[PDB]
């Protein structure tokens, strides 16, 4: 009809809103994220958490680490028949 | 002067120059280009305050 604004129109709605939903998610995703892998926590020792964060821990989880209990329960074990048999 | 007895070349001029402003020019827009300027600019600025807005976040 006459001059209008067809560009600040933007004012009524952002660009994306599917995009923006995206950038809310990542805004929260990544400011809510620890700065160089903080918050780690792995050692451990009390009684059984000295075997716990040690025998337990993934730096080998090799077969010793199930094996420590097989060893474990042959000395009781044997004891057992000891005073059992 | 090519017409020797027009007898109406005086009354053809005398409506020519009588009739130098056969109207006026129409610059009403004095208020509606104000108002159409205020939401023009106040869109506009909402609209770019949002883009930099988003540029920083």
């Amino acid at each position: 009809v006459s001059t209008l604004i067809p560009p600040k129109v933007v004012s009524s709605k952002n660009i994306g809103s599917a995009p923006n939903a995206k950038r809310i998610a990542n805004v929260v995703h990544f400011y809510k994220s620890l700065p160089q892998g903080p918050a780690p926590a792995i050692k451990a020792n009390t009684r059984l958490a000295r075997y716990k964060a040690k025998y337990f821990d993934g730096d080998n989880a090799s077969g010793k680490p199930l094996w420590h209990f097989a060893l474990g329960i042959i000395a009781f074990g044997y004891s057992m028949e000891y005073y059992f048999h | 002067s090519v017409l020797k007895n027009t007898s109406v070349i005086d009354k053809i001029e005398s409506y020519v120059k009588q009739y130098k402003p056969v109207k006026i020019d129409a610059s009403k827009q004095l208020q509606v280009i104000e108002s159409f300027e205020k939401h023009a600019m106040t869109n506009a600025k909402e609209t770019e305050s949002l883009v930099s807005k988003e540029l920083k976040d």
